[PDB]
């Protein structure tokens, strides 16, 4: 069921130091 | 005169309740009853001038969406009739009158007088606070202003004082046409938690209470008679319930109409017969 | 449509009037006369041979809600003590609110008794009884 | 809106005082008065040429649930003996609530009659009926 | 919360003692009580120029339920025959269910008249009217 | 469970019984006593100084379902006319159903009045009330 | 003293009904408007010692089968409370006492006195039956015996006596607080077989009758009300309908607490004011 | 002052059925009319201090599980208006007044007096327990302490007393404004065995008769009127039903608001017309 009553924020997420779309070589 | 009694609801409560979240005495004086878990957690959430959340107030079927949270809601309710009178009579006017307001006022000097002055035209007065004017005061009332003599008076140039008064309008005298009506109006909180919904149906019968002592309850709407329901659900379709607990109030008042005469007789003769 | 051969008076076809003043939110009003009739009876019979007239007598109550202003003490009509003495009579009239004709009136109404109740749950109530001279229902059509 | 000249007097709007007491969960009140008017008949009518004021008589009643604390007992208002013999005359008022002006006051007031009821299913009540000497309805606006 | 400024009497905070007895099962009580006030009328005036207290009359009323034990005949504060010449005065005294503080006593209450009803479909009633010499309030905090 | 310290009389509980017979389907019975209690009034004081028994005036009312058999005209205890004379005094007990001890006793009843009502839409009802010399709760445990 | 009435009916129903189905003769006389058909099948069925079938008693939603031929089916109801007393007081008593009992005994030969012996302490003695013991009897009590004196009753040394008496338990004096409770409870027959409800329910009105003289009854549960509701299918959804006509039973009884003191006066000082 | 009913029932309820749930000897009195199995049954689950299973009370609508084996629900209900005052006036009172409180304290030895002191100001004084103060004590309050004169009472240096008193706040002295309200609460037990319900249901007259007493119920909650359901099954969607008696509360209490007054005479000057 959807969350429209009571919403909440999004979750606090623990965040990667990788840099995304890296290239390497 | 038709009394819109959701419209009076809605001008009393906003101002009203406002004053009293904003102050932390007033709720605790109300909350008196509550234990102190549920007493303080509302206070800390609505409670206070620097408060985040703040409570709401609307009529039943809006197309937008309200503060489920802490809300007031409203709709019209039942109505009837209960007394009428002889010709559906109420009352004769020497002067077209409106509304009746209070006013405050400071004395000004005049030569032979002390005067107060209004933001209309005084009409029919009823009081001003605490003064028995005597004959020899000499009371009267001229346009938006009120006088009384100066003499034995000297102290109260900077006489500080509240008025009572009604608005005038015309001087076509006329009656009055109407009966009474006994009117019910639903009214009930809202919540997703049960709590918030107990502390906010109590709020909301301290300010019934205070509006037994308004001009307007005073005068047009009395005989307060309320009735509580229970505690249900409003809705279950969703991530979780809503509760609250509806309130019915019921009032007595008036609906008049004007009725204006024109048939002012000024002139009167006598004639004998001939024979 | 309106035949007016069968019509009768109520509530919002009459209108209750003092020195020209309607006095309002007059809830009801009753009306008494006893003409004090006795019989006359002979030795040799039961039955009354005839039945004359003694004693006029007729009181009118009147009920009203005391309205803040123009109640029956602040019009003067009524008294709460020696200010009765300088009361003087008054006439209280029935008249019809369609045409204004009149319907019965009373001449030389007398206060006889003052009632008022203050109640909590229930508008105030004041109740007048008068006593007349003479009763008239005269200036018809 | 409040238009003035149709309002009407409940218990919402009123005051029971005494000595500036506003005496507390007081329900009702009732006043009467008797102006005792007789006619007066002569021997060629049976109508009464004419009413006269004889004898002025004026009871107030009031009820009231027994406060644990200030009853009419308590406030020494009342009595229930030979305390009464020593208990002055009062004056009981009946005030707006709203401009605390006064709608009418009882002069010269004394007890006529004390009741009290102990009912098992209902709260506790009191009734009072006392005897004045004059009513006023002065000082107004 | 107990806010002590604003509580009233019920039937839950009373007891009808007598002798010290509780008596079970008593359902109501009223007490009446008559100062015979009467007023002073000169040739002068209509209006009662002063009230006097003339005679105190008083009486007490008990109703209760016929316990099979301890009802007032088996007690012998009632009686039903030439017994009752032989019955002292008693004294009936309204106590605090809370405090055991006294609300107020009735001092040499005498037995006036005993009623008792005995009906198919309801329990047993009777009821006792006494005339007593004084009240009292006395013994208070 | 059964505490005997509580009971109370009923509809179920007690017979009314007459020379040893029950009497069947009665209804109700009313049982009144007047002491004709008086005070004592000097002239130095407005209380009564005491009170003092005068007068025993006492009667009882039985309301009965007429039987077609053993009415009470049938029984001979009622009458209808002169045979009146010629019936002397009954005593009239009311009885524990459970262990046949007494409750109150009247003795030397003698009828007052007679009263029987035929109607159309219930069942027949006839009431008589007695005047007894002195009433009597003896015979005890 | 809590009165369950649900396990009243049952205590008293049980051994009642079993004795009046033993015998025939009181049955005839119950079943004696039925007709002859009706009137000995049901004899031929439960009536007599030697019964094959039997009737049987229990509570509402059973986890198990009840016997559907015949079955007495009991649910609790609704209750009210109709008349209160001051201080909610009831009684007082000097002395903690139980129920109230029947019991019998044979007089036995003291020297002094005339004593009969009970199954437990006297307490509150109500009456024996059908003596009115005289003050020169000087009847009194003593532990779980009761005496009377002997001489000019000496042809009563074999006397056979039923006693009502009282339970003592305690010397602790105490009050009584509790009101009265107006009660109702339901009772229906079931059967697959209409005239077997028929008998069944009549048979029911004559215990409840007979209940009417109970002891119990008589001190606790009074002011019998009973109605009768209309025969109706209480099951469809098998081989064949279950036909029950329900009743309804009103009581009056009393939810009495004791409430024990502890403040006994015994000593009374006058001392005179020093002035 | 508005009363929250169902915080009340909540306060009284929890320490008073454990208190009774503690000891045997007061279920025993409880359970006196019940049958011997269902009785210690009962007993041996609940019942005293080595009771593994244990009572729980709560409110309706909670988003975690309670103990179905036995728990006691509650829900609001109701509530009506039903007598008024004239003014909606109450009380006046000369000190702004808290709750009542009762407290035990010792005689102190001053030098004049012998006085006892308590955990608050003591405003106003109701009763000290079973003293009659004569006027040459000279009873009076000072603080959180009341004092009575040492003369003649000199045997009561360590008088052990209760006392009742109001606690003060303000000197502020106000009116009051109210109604009375006639509210209805429900109360219910549930099982999954009926047996156990029934019990349930019976220890709960108890307790409500007890709360007759009690200080809040004498003083705000007066006029109890009691009201029984019939025994339902309150869940059937399960591996077994959820049994419950509901029963309904009733109850007298004032809504009632300080307002307080600050137009206080102290001056009062008397002139002569100039005439």
């Amino acid at each position: 069921k959807r969350e429209d009553v009571i919403v909440l924020q999004d979750p606090y997420k623990v965040n990667d130091g990788i840099e995304e779309d890296l290239e390497i070589q | 005169a038709i009394t819109s009694v959701d419209s009076y609801l809605l001008s009393e409560i906003k101002p009203r309740l406002n004053t009293v979240l904003e102050n932390c005495y007033i709720i605790d004086e109300v909350l008196k009853d509550f234990d102190y878990q549920t007493r303080e957690s509302f206070k800390e959430a609505f409670c206070g001038k620097n408060a985040q959340h703040e409570v709401t107030v609307g009529f039943n079927f809006p197309k937008f969406k309200n503060n489920y949270e802490a809300h007031y809601l409203i709709q019209l309710g039942q109505g009837q009739e209960t007394k009428n009178s002889l010709g559906s009579i109420q009352s004769s006017y020497f002067e077209a009158t409106g509304d009746t307001l209070v006013e405050s006022s400071t004395a000004i000097r005049e030569d032979d007088k002390l005067v107060f002055t209004v933001s209309k035209p005084i009409g029919e007065l009823i009081k001003v606070e605490d003064i028995e004017f005597a004959k020899y005061d000499n009371l009267q009332v001229e346009g938006n202003k009120v006088s009384f003599k100066y003499q034995t008076n000297e102290d109260y140039e900077n006489y500080n004082a509240n008025i009572i008064f009604t608005e005038k309008k015309n001087d076509s005298k006329g009656l009055v046409k109407g009966f009474t009506v006994e009117e019910q109006v639903t009214v009930v909180g809202l919540s997703f938690n049960v709590d918030v919904a107990r502390c906010l149906d109590a709020v909301l019968k301290m300010i019934l209470i205070s509006m037994r002592d308004s001009i307007e309850e005073q005068q047009t709407f009395q005989l307060q008679n309320l009735s509580f329901g229970d505690i249900a659900p409003i809705i279950e379709d969703g991530d979780s319930m809503i509760f609250g607990r509806p309130t019915i109030i019921k009032y007595t008042s008036s609906l008049d109409l004007d009725y204006t005469i024109t048939q002012d007789i000024n002139k009167l003769t006598f004639k004998e017969r001939k024979d | 449509a309106s035949e007016a051969k069968q019509t009768v008076h109520t509530g919002n076809t009459v209108l209750l009037m003092i020195k020209g003043k309607p006095v309002g939110r007059a809830q009801s009003a009753s009306g008494q006369r006893e003409y004090g009739t006795t019989g006359v009876y002979e030795i040799g019979s039961i039955m009354p041979q005839e039945h004359v007239y003694l004693r006029y007598e007729g009181t009118i109550t009147v009920e009203r809600l005391r309205m803040k202003k123009e109640n029956f003490a602040d019009l003067g009509y009524a008294s709460l003590g020696e200010e009765i003495l300088k009361k003087d009579i008054i006439d209280i009239l029935v008249v019809d609110n369609l045409t204004k004709q009149v319907i019965i009136s009373y001449h030389g109404c007398s206060a006889n008794n003052y009632n008022e109740t203050w109640q909590t749950n229930e508008i105030v109530t004041e109740e007048i009884e008068f006593s007349y001279l003479t009763a008239s229902d005269k200036a018809r059509t």
